[PDB]
């Protein structure tokens, strides 16, 4: 984004009716911090929600 | 029975890649470790050699 | 299988197979017992043929 909301009024964002592709995001590596705690991140692709 | 020391340089934030059943682009295309790997890790900051 | 890596899915998997053997080793007990009455009742049947 060009700005961020701050915590008391968190900003959520709601997505579906598209194609994802982690993939995209994994392999960057501007990623500082990127943990999946009910998913393996790898196996995102083949994963449909 | 033997000791099989692997020598090599990288980045300061690719050194969680190289642990054992580890996932990432150093992970995936260059150097992966076995899952049933057993030994040992050392890394070190060379930025004055 | 489809969420997680090997490494994460051992640790289920480790999970998922103890209740399941669990409940085998229960049912084969369960079954033996019966089995054993079962073959008394059979002898005394034998015995008043």
């Amino acid at each position: 984004a060009t700005r961020f909301a701050s915590v008391y009024a968190w900003n959520r964002k709601r997505i579906s009716n598209c194609v994802a592709d982690y993939s995209v995001l994994y392999n960057s590596a501007s990623f500082s911090t990127f943990k999946c705690y009910g998913v393996s991140p790898t196996k995102l692709n083949d994963l449909c929600f | 029975t033997n000791v099989y020391a692997d020598s090599f340089v990288i980045r300061g934030d690719e050194v969680r890649q190289i642990a054992p059943g580890q996932t990432g682009k150093i992970a995936d295309y260059n150097y992966k470790l076995p899952d049933d790997f057993t030994g040992c890790v050392i890394a070190w900051n060379s930025n004055n050699l | 299988l489809s969420r997680l890596d090997k490494v994460e899915a051992e640790v289920q998997i480790d999970r998922l197979i103890t209740g399941r053997l669990q409940s085998l080793q229960t049912y084969v007990t369960q079954q033996l017992i019966r089995a054993a009455e079962i073959r008394a009742s059979a002898n005394l049947a034998a015995t008043k043929m």
